[PDB]
């Protein structure tokens, strides 16, 4: 029977490989606390989560005794269209007047130096490190394509490219017709020549 | 819950007709189906039979085809052996 | 009719005429059966059902799974975190003791994931066998229609059932939201405030009983958990009538008018309106004001 | 180990799963292939050289005959079918689709059985037996069933080898359809699956429609030979037959180079980063082609004494049928254009060679389509190059573009550019040096079939010596490369 | 993407394998007599390509926790076949590490390997050799059939009326609710408990057991796709498109000095 | 007067499968057809219903991802895909397929439309005829389902 | 300390070795394709 | 419990993938011997038994 396995817990096999864990990947042996929590040694760590946790269980029972036994006074029914299943979401997502238009800015300031940019460095290192996974006589990286390719939209490909060339190719037809006609029968409206 | 339930107890209909047999030809497409049956058998049925009555007593006077002459009684020389083994129809 | 190229359901496209014709009998006894409704605007419904706290909108049980789960990884932390020997100064131990926590506290998240997985596929289960799981006349209905399909009330029954069918603990709510309680009623805020401060002093005795070094550090910790915790259930505690008296800016009245829009919209937004309309002269202003305290708050 | 013997048989014969079963088709497709080029090296070898030089004797010219047949039965029916619709069909259609297997799972394994089954009987009655059949690959009677050198079972034999390659094929398409109509995945219509696909089920409407009329051409000569009818006797009509067969005749060309278009497309797609141009385009030209096939099938008999309105309706049946091929060649040049393709790829190069090879070989089948002018070029050489500068040089194109495109795919194994690019250039520098000059040797009024000819010959079949050289090059280099692909390194040191 | 498997017995004149390849395929004369141009310089890993491109590293390479990742046991692959790898490695984990240490409450992660590539034809996501049995459990589910169908054609393929397609009648009652709260003496109805879908946020993410109550620490690993044929990528809230021109531009000016010295041919 | 009984099926297996939820099986087996170029035609020029797609966030955002549920293996990669042309420009000619790990948040950065895939495996009780006709409690269906989250349990093939 | 393997567990790594979509072109930021005589070749070219 | 897969009929191993080829095999060589020789290699009646169990 050879190695059996035992239990169905996972393995990464072809059709599962599960989803990487790019903090571990990036912080390997590395503690992740310098990071998220600044300062503190493992002591303080526990001390303070224990703390936490006890003030986080009274607030829970304290709202959730709140919630249990409160009298209604009103009563909040939102209208929807018949077949829908939930309410459109009253929130939007575009700033209205200049104040919100100020803090959408300070937000996406802080979010470019501290989110984007992140992210972009991130991708371009994957895109690298996928070209040079290709390399090396595997895949057909450098064939084609790279930071010299001309990329032109549709417009400017069928106007600058595609009429100039069938422009061409209707020249090459008819001087081909007539010096083919002339070759062969030797008169350009004769038929043969010497014969007619 | 599963459908097994009426598959094991189905329900049992009242019918006002004497039979389900009845109750299936007040249908037009059965009822023509019939009509295409009746035709077949009351038509060509009982005529044909009745000619063989009519011509009981008359003979084929069909001038029988003529398949091979005299002079091609060797067929031209051609082998006939067929795969059973002898120069015979398999009829 | 010789051939039978069926499915299991044609394709059902809907009908749909289009709103209700009634005349003028039908509109008025329709007006006369309804209650008093204060129709409200899409702001107002929009601050009731934000989510504020309950970040990642977790069930109920997923909350307590996860409390449970620190618990029992906040036991096991001493054995862990002892006896650990490395070459290398104070400093290399605290790295060497950080590491051993991050290990522990990774090995105790990986069990809260697989214990999620197996509820959320007991809920998959749920959902997948309807048929099994329900009473008439509920079954034909769950049988020959989809969630979206369904009448409303015939899918509310439906849906209600079918959750209540699991155990206590595997049922699908979502958590409470710590901080919209305390925005909207007074008195659950005092409340966890209150609470907030016994634990606080409790911890800061518990600190006192303690050698020097980690009194301060803990001190300082317990500081920075009041204030972060008190920030937490209520970021608006500082705007107060009597701030609101004290300021005389009109940008500070405004930006105290924004904090508070976003937070509850009650009637600090009067006081901050009518303080700010004063400075400014603003009779309409003054008028609009009068209405609402009339009508809105 | 009588196990592990035991287990790996009952794998390939009961498996009914279409990857197994595609590779089988590959398999088959590749071997006979070689078979079919070892005996067209000895037919060359037979026209390069003077005097008989291989046969020594006019009495045995039936060995040069029998040698045609089979090169032209062996290439046609076990070489292309198996390979471009029974390896990449079953292999891909249930993939492409979304679907776990073919309609008819059992069916698949009776097709390939099928084939083997005639590959079999063909072997054997055509090598093991003496005086085998001599007939050229197109069997007309009476020199098929009324003759000399063609008296032996194993005539019989090949003609039942024909029947059961037709029941494999019907099998085939009927169960390629039925999969592509009613299995595809929620979301796909009907002509948005790929192009390929579509490819597929119009070949296969093509081989359900006319194969039954090939069946009835076979058992009319086996009917002949055997029970000593007169079907296709000095009193019967072998123009009856050659109509019979070649109803079928046209439709197997057009379902043999078809599935070709797809796949080239399908790799196209994978090869230059970019769709097809006018994909709905060249999906209808393919349908176009499929339906205008089926009316053109007396082009090749314009000489039996056809009436004459029917030349001039035949002739016209065949340009509309040019026409929407022109279409096809010109969406493949517009969807090159634009894209990316790799630049030392024997997949791009291959391509290539099929775009030039096919419009070449579709203009000088233009030319014969004339009635008229098909006077002159009937059973030459002419007819010869056609055929041979499609088949052997678009189909065979378009089949080296799959064979180098899925590879690395199946196996997991990059390709060996430099070794691919010697074997590809070579094939295409030597195929043309041996069908190029037949074309001029057509004109010229050498007939076919002739194992000698006449001395005003002589240049052609020197260029074709030349071509027949590099051809056993190259097909040496092939099938080294190939055993080269699965085998480890051979030799390693410390620099 | 080769291992020699054993140098010793493969480095000898005449060998069973030697013998073999001149037989059937892959060796011959050509490789004995002429070993310069046939066998050449060999494939395999390069030295001096390595140190030069160590040595032209900056102090990224101190600075980077590359060594003790499972990916440690490809270092030479990617230093030799990778120019400039340690600073783009280095500026990869400071972008990690600077998400980590954000002020939001959930930390994404983007992620990318083998299966961030889609493709038109199915055959091209699996890996190979394929395996045998595919598409068991029914082929790809399409992000279409969760946005709205096309109504108004919907319904006049049909003949039906179609006229009042975008007027329909207003539903305000108790009994269209499941998710019923109560916050501060309202009671509120919103929502309907639909299943599975309702619980994306939580599943996607995986909390810090640590992280306090009142600063929740939550990481998200975000798989990312593309067509890898597009050449142009809009990655939505992410990463604004300016933010990405300008990243380009950076990383295009920054690492040239790893490619300047090196030809395409 | 007469008492008629029709004839059941009897079929057990994928066939009761099939006809307990005949609802749920249609929509994984039921086809739905894209639009042609005259329908392409008539379609882009439909207006919008209402001023609402300019303030709200659209379907896709990272907040309200597109969520599609397959079937399968717990665990198992998902099958999914565009349609080609959510943003002006991705191309559109033929459908676009993805694998994506099974229930993690995905982003599609050619239309930069944000998804969720999740696998919902089918369990369900043996088709042999021995089916709850009435509704089930916790007890039996807790233990199954412990068995195949344990061991796993046999595919229906 | 290991706990039960889950496919989005804390020890799951990137799939970089096997191969899945084997004829793509990688695209993004990337170095213009210069041609220089005698200079040694760049890793990502198309020659050796 | 069963995990329920696709709708498609998943395919199942049989003996039917070569027993018909090797069924026409038979009937063609069988053809061919009664051809040549003129005698049946084995009874009509029993090939049609064959023919029918299989
Ligand atoms: C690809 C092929 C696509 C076209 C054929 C589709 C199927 C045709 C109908 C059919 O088969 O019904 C099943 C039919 C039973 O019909 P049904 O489904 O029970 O009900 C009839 C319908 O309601 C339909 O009833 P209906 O009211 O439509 O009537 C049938 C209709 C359509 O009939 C035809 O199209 C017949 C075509 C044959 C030539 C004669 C008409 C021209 O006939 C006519 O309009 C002509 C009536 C006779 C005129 C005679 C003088 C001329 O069964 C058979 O006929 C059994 C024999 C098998 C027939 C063929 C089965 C399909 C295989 C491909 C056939 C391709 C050849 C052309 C068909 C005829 C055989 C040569
Ligand atoms: C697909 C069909 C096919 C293929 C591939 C070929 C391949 C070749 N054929 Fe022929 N041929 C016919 C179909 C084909 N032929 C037909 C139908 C006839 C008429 C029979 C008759 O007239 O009755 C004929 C007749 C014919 C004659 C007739 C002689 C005479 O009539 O006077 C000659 C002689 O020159 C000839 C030569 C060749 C040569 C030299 C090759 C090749 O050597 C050149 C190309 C070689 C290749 C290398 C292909 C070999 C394939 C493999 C290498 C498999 C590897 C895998 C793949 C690449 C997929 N062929
Ligand atoms: C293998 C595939 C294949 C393909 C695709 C074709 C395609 C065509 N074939 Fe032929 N043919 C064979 C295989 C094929 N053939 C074989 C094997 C034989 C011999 C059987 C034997 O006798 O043993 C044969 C024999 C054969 C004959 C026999 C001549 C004779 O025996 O008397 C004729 C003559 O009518 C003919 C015609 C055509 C025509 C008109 C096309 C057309 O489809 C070609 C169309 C192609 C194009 C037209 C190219 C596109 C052109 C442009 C890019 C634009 C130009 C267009 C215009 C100006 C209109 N073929
Ligand atoms: C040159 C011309 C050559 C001849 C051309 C003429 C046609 C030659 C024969 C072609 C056969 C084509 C068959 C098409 C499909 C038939 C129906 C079919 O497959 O149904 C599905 C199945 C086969 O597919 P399956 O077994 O994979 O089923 C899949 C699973 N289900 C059933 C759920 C769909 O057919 C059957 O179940 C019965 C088929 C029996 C066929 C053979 C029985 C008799 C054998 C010969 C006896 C002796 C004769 C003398
Ligand atoms: C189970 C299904 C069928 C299986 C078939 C298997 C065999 C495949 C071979 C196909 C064709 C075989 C042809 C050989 C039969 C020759 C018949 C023959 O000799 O015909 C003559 C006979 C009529 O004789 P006649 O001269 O008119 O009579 C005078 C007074 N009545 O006329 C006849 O007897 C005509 C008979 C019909 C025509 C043949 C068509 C096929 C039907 C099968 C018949 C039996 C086949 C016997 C083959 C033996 C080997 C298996
Ligand atoms: C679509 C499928 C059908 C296609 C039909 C195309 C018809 C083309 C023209 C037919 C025709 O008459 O062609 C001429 C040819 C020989 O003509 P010839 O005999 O010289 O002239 C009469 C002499 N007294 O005539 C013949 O050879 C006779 C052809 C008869 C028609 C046979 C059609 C095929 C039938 C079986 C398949 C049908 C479905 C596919
Ligand atoms: C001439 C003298 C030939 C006989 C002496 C021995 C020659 C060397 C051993 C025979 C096998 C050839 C070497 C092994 C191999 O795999 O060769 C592949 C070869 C393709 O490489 P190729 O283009 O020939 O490179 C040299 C360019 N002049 O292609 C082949 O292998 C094709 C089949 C063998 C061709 C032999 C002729 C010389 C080829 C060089
Ligand atoms: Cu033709
Ligand atoms: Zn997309």
């Amino acid at each position: 029977l050879g190695h059996m396995r035992v239990g169905a817990l996972w393995q990464s096999n072809a059709n599962s490989r599960g989803l990487p864990n790019l903090l571990k990947e990036v912080m390997a042996a590395e503690p992740i606390y310098p990071y998220t929590h600044p300062g503190l040694s493992a002591k303080q760590i526990l001390w303070n989560t224990k703390f936490n946790l006890k003030l986080e269980k009274d607030l829970i029972s304290i709202a959730e005794s709140a919630v249990q036994s409160q009298t209604v006074n009103k009563v909040v029914i939102p209208t929807m269209l018949t077949g829908d299943v939930n309410p459109k979401s009253p929130a939007s997502v575009v700033a209205k007047d200049k104040y919100q238009l100020a803090k959408q800015m300070a937000e996406f300031q802080y979010k470019k130096s501290y989110f984007e940019k992140p992210w972009g460095y991130m991708f371009a290192y994957y895109c690298d490190e996928d070209r040079a996974r290709l390399c090396g006589g595997i895949g057909y990286v450098g064939h084609h394509g790279g930071g010299d390719a001309e990329i032109l939209s549709y417009t400017e490909y069928v106007s600058t490219v595609v009429y100039p060339t069938i422009f061409y190719m209707a020249i090459t037809f008819v001087v081909s017709l007539f010096l083919m006609y002339y070759y062969i029968y030797g008169t350009f409206f004769s038929s043969t020549r010497n014969r007619f | 819950m599963s459908t097994n339930k009426n598959v094991f107890f189905p329900p049992a209909l009242h019918l006002k007709e004497n039979s389900i047999f009845q109750y299936k030809f007040k249908n037009l497409a059965v009822r023509h189906d019939a009509a295409r049956l009746g035709i077949i058998l009351a038509g060509p049925t009982l005529f044909y039979w009745f000619t063989v009555y009519y011509f009981k007593g008359m003979p084929n006077g069909l001038p029988p085809v003529l398949l091979n002459p005299f002079v091609n009684r060797n067929y031209r020389g051609q082998k006939r052996d067929m795969p059973w083994g002898t120069d015979c129809a398999f009829l | 009719s010789a051939w039978n190229f069926q499915e299991l359901m044609e394709s059902r496209i809907p009908d749909y005429k289009g709103r209700p014709n009634r005349s003028g009998a039908e509109l008025e006894q329709v007006k006369a059966a309804l209650p008093k409704i204060e129709f409200m605007t899409s702001y107002e419904f929009d601050v009731l059902t934000k989510t504020r706290s309950n970040l990642t909108k977790e069930y109920s049980y997923q909350r307590d799974m996860r409390l449970k789960v620190t618990e029992l990884m906040l036991d096991e932390a001493p054995h862990e975190l002892e006896g650990l020997a490395v070459e290398g100064d104070a400093a290399l131990k605290q790295l060497a003791e950080l590491k051993a926590l991050q290990t522990l506290t990774e090995y105790a998240g990986d069990l809260l994931e697989g214990q999620n997985q197996i509820v959320q596929r007991v809920n998959d289960f749920v959902d997948s066998n309807p048929v099994y799981l329900l009473d008439q006349p509920l079954r034909e209905e769950a049988r020959w229609n989809l969630l979206p399909e369904m009448d409303h009330k015939t899918r509310s029954l439906v849906r209600t059932e079918l959750r209540d069918w699991l155990p206590a603990e595997y049922r699908q709510t979502r958590a409470v939201d710590l901080q919209q309680v305390a925005a909207f009623s007074p008195p659950v805020k005092a409340d966890m405030f209150r609470a907030i401060e016994a634990r606080a002093k409790d911890a800061e005795a518990e600190i006192r009983s303690l050698p020097p070094a980690e009194q301060a550090g803990l001190l300082a910790l317990v500081k920075d958990n009041v204030a972060k915790s008190k920030a937490f259930i209520d970021p608006t505690y500082d705007i107060t009538p009597e701030a609101i008296n004290a300021c005389n800016d009109v940008d500070a009245l405004r930006a105290m008018a924004h904090r508070v829009t976003e937070y509850s919209g009650d009637a600090r937004l009067l006081a901050i309106y009518g303080k700010a309309a004063q400075l400014t002269g603003d009779t309409a202003a003054q008028a609009i004001l009068k209405e609402a305290k009339d009508l809105v708050f | 180990m009588i196990n592990n013997i035991m287990h790996m048989i009952n794998k390939y014969t009961l498996t009914t799963s279409h990857k197994i079963i595609g590779i089988l088709y590959g398999y088959m497709g590749y071997i006979a292939g070689i078979l079919g080029y070892i005996i067209s090296m000895l037919i060359r070898m037979e026209l390069n050289t003077q005097g008989l030089a291989i046969v020594r004797k006019v009495k045995e010219v039936t060995i040069y005959n029998n040698w045609i047949t089979i090169h032209g039965l062996i290439m046609l029916f076990v070489f292309i079918m198996p390979v471009g619709i029974g390896f990449y069909g079953n292999y891909l259609i249930p993939m492409l689709i979304g679907t776990s297997e073919l309609s008819m799972p059992r069916m698949n394994g009776i097709s390939f059985w099928m084939l083997i089954v005639g590959v079999v009987i063909f072997v054997i009655s055509n090598v093991l037996m003496s005086k085998p059949i001599s007939s050229g690959w197109t069997l007309y009677p009476p020199l098929s069933t009324r003759d000399a050198d063609n008296i032996g079972v194993n005539i019989d034999l090949s003609l039942l080898v024909v029947h059961v390659l037709g029941i494999s094929s019907t099998i085939g398409s009927v169960n390629y359809i039925t999969t592509n109509k009613y299995n595809r995945h929620v979301g796909l219509t009907f002509m948005n699956i790929n192009i390929y696909n579509f490819s597929i089920i119009v070949t296969s409407i093509l081989l359900i429609g006319s194969l039954p009329i090939l069946g009835v051409a076979i058992t009319g000569l086996l009917l002949d030979r055997n029970i000593n009818s007169t079907i296709y006797d000095v009193i019967g009509d072998p123009v009856l037959y050659q109509h019979l067969f070649w109803f079928f005749g046209h439709p197997e060309v057009y379902v043999i180079i078809l599935p070709v278009f797809g796949l080239t497309s399908l790799i196209l797609t994978s090869i230059i980063h970019k769709d097809i141009f006018g994909r709905e385009g060249m999906m209808y030209c393919i349908i176009s082609i499929g339906v205008v096939g089926y009316f053109v099938w007396a082009h090749h008999m314009f000489t039996v004494g056809l009436d004459i309105d029917s030349r001039s309706y035949f002739s016209i049946a065949t340009s509309i049928i040019s026409i929407p091929t022109s279409v096809k060649m010109f969406s493949y040049i517009n969807t090159w254009a634009s894209g990316r393709g790799f630049r030392g790829n024997n997949s791009s190069w291959s391509f290539f060679s099929f775009l030039i090879c096919f419009c070449f070989g579709g203009f000088t089948g233009l030319l014969l389509s004339s009635g008229s002018l098909d006077i002159m070029l009937h059973d030459t050489y002419f007819v010869v190059g056609h055929f041979h500068t499609v088949l052997s040089l678009a189909a065979t194109f378009g089949l080296l573009i799959a064979h180098y495109f899925f590879l690395p795919i199946i196996f997991s194994y990059s390709i060996f550019e430099s070794f691919s690019f010697y074997h590809t250039f070579l094939l295409l520098v030597g195929a043309l040096l041996v069908f190029y000059p037949m074309h001029l040797a057509g004109l010229s009024g050498m007939a076919r079939r002739v194992p000698e000819y006449a001395d005003i010959f002589i240049p052609f079949m020197t260029v074709g010596f030349h071509g027949t050289f590099l051809l056993i090059f190259s097909t040496l280099t092939f099938i080294r490369s190939y055993f080269q692909f699965l085998s480890h390194i051979n030799h390693s040191n410390y620099l | 993407g080769t291992n020699p498997g054993d140098i010793a017995l493969n480095s000898k004149r005449f060998t069973v394998g030697k013998f073999v390849a001149w037989a059937c395929g892959g060796w011959g004369l050509k490789d004995w007599i002429f070993p310069s141009l046939f066998i050449g310089r060999g494939d395999g890993p390069d030295f001096d390509r390595i140190v030069k491109h160590t040595l032209q590293s900056s102090s990224a390479i101190e600075k980077v926790n590359w060594f003790d990742s499972p990916f440690a046991c490809y270092t030479e692959w990617f230093v030799e076949h990778f120019p400039g790898f340690f600073d783009s490695r280095y500026r990869f984990e400071m972008s990690a590490k600077t998400i980590l240490a954000n002020k939001y409450p959930i930390k994404d992660f983007p992620v990318v390997d083998m299966r961030s590539w889609r493709s038109s034809r199915l055959f091209d996501l699996f890996e190979v050799p394929h395996p045998e049995h595919t598409f068991v459990f029914g082929g790809p589910v399409l992000l279409n059939t969760e946005a709205k169908r096309a109504e108004r054609l919907e319904q006049e393929w049909h003949g039906k009326d179609g006229t009042f397609v975008d007027v329909h009648p207003l539903n305000v009652a108790t009994e269209s609710h499941t998710e019923v709260s109560v916050i501060g003496g309202i009671k509120v109805y919103n929502g309907v408990w639909q299943g599975g879908k309702d619980s994306w946020k939580r599943d996607s993410a995986k909390p810090e057991l640590t992280a306090p109550f009142h600063s929740p620490i939550w990481y998200r690993n975000m798989f990312i796709v593309k067509n890898a044929d597009q050449l142009v990528e809009h990655f939505g809230e992410n990463l604004s498109d300016e933010t990405w021109q300008e990243v380009r531009k950076e990383h295009l000016a920054f690492h040239e000095r790893f490619h300047k010295d090196y030809s395409f041919a | 007067d007469s008492v008629h009984v029709f004839r059941p099926e009897f079929a057990q297996g994928k066939f009761r499968i099939d006809l307990d939820q005949p609802a749920k099986q249609n929509k994984l087996q039921q086809q739905i057809y894209t639009l042609t170029d005259d329908e392409r035609e008539m379609y882009e020029d439909e207006p919008y219903i209402g001023v609402d797609h300019l303030y709200e966030a659209h379907k896709g955002s990272k907040e309200n991802p597109v969520v599609v549920e397959a079937i399968g293996v717990h665990g198992n990669d998902v099958f999914t895909g565009c349609l080609g042309g959510c943003h002006k420009d991705a191309a559109d000619a033929v459908a676009y397929y993805t694998i994506v790990p099974p229930n993690t948040l995905a982003v599609c950065i050619d239309c930069g439309i944000h998804f969720v895939a999740r696998i919902n495996e089918q369990l369900t009780f043996w088709p042999d005829g021995t089916q709850p006709w009435e509704k089930v409690d916790f007890k039996a269906v807790e233990g199954f389902l412990y068995k195949h989250y344990k061991y796993g349990s046999p595919l229906m093939i | 300390l290991h706990a039960d393997p889950i496919f989005n567990g804390s020890k799951v790594v990137r799939s970089i070795q096997m191969m899945r979509s084997y004829h793509r072109l990688p695209v993004g930021p990337e170095p213009p394709h210069l041609k220089i005589r005698g200079a040694p070749l760049h890793p990502w070219s198309m020659y050796t | 419990m069963i995990l329920n897969t696709n709708i498609n009929y998943g395919g199942r191993n049989s003996r039917l993938c070569y027993l018909i080829p090797l069924m026409v095999h038979t009937i063609f060589l069988y053809l061919a011997y009664l051809i040549y020789y003129n005698i049946n290699l084995i009874n009509i009646y029993l090939l049609l038994i064959i023919i029918i169990f299989i």
